[PDB]
């Protein structure tokens, strides 16, 4: 992925 | 109650776990609002108090670039909260349409976020809750505001005391100090804003793992970088904010009138 992330969602709070 | 007198409902806008968000009309004022609205019969005392909470701070703000909560109305077996409606949806849902910003787009946006923040700041709030999925746009056209929304997790605060008030936030947008049970307070919106910067200018953040454990570990040590080749191109003073946003010391990080004031957004 070489530095490069997925952008994912995060609707879930700790 | 007043709700059901005064206002038509239409359709549903998004939906929660525990809540459903419909526009709204107040018909003989003919405005449209966003009605919240919660099942109080599936609801605890304790999810009631959160409510209260969260209305209790939105009253508190008013800016325009803060989703404005304009009444709380508690009928038999339904609580509505009636804020602005914004048409644009989340900066989450615009960022991965337009995969990234550019530079002059992305300072127009994180100065609209600054502005939200410090006002909350002045305020006595602190989000805790920064993020993409959080941030809204008033309307679909080129230039419409972004407003902050979703208080449910905020907290008032005392001048610039602080404190380990708990476990709060959404993962890749914690602090250090929160993952670390130090005392926190205004400075952990600003972490978040650095990430939210970082997102908006290659469309990814600085902090991703599958593994939480990881994850966690690379936010406490501030384990980000700017790879090559997208970051190449990326001024110097774009990367220097972030760098004072993401800075893992919560003292010397950069606060939201500072980071107004930095020359990546001020010359514009």
């Amino acid at each position: 992925s070489h530095g490069r992330r997925p952008l994912i969602r995060q609707d879930r709070i700790v | 109650t007043r709700f059901t007198e005064e206002y038509q409902l239409f359709e549903e806008l998004g939906k929660g776990a525990f809540s459903v968000v419909r526009r709204c009309v107040k018909v003989l004022a003919g405005q449209e609002y966003a009605a919240k609205i919660i099942n109080t019969k599936k609801l605890s005392a304790r999810d009631h108090q959160k409510l209260e909470r969260e209305a209790r701070i939105c009253r508190l703000l008013k800016h325009p670039n803060i989703v404005r909560l304009h009444d709380s109305i508690s009928e038999e077996g339904h609580h509505y909260l009636i804020f602005d409606l914004v048409t644009g949806g989340e900066l989450f849902e615009d960022i991965v349409a337009r995969e990234y910003y550019s530079e002059a787009d992305a300072s127009h946006c994180i100065q609209q976020i600054l502005e939200a923040v410090l006002h909350c700041h002045q305020m006595g709030v602190v989000h805790r809750n920064l993020k993409p999925e959080n941030l809204l746009l008033a309307s679909k056209l080129k230039g419409a505001a972004v407003k902050l929304a979703d208080f449910g997790l905020a907290i008032e605060v005392e001048g610039e005391q602080q404190a380990w008030f708990g476990f709060a936030g959404t993962p890749g947008y914690l602090s250090p100090e929160v993952l670390r049970k130090d005392p926190y307070g205004k400075p952990v919106d600003l972490w978040a804003c650095g990430v939210i910067l970082y997102i908006l200018l290659v469309g990814y953040p600085p902090f991703w793992d599958e593994d939480q454990h990881r994850l966690y570990k690379q936010i406490k040590a501030g384990a980000y970088d700017f790879p090559s080749p997208e970051w190449d191109t990326v001024t110097p003073e774009a990367k220097d904010l972030i760098n004072k946003m993401l800075t893992i010391n919560p003292s010397k990080r950069i606060t939201a009138a500072e980071a107004l004031k930095h020359p990546w957004i001020s010359h514009r």
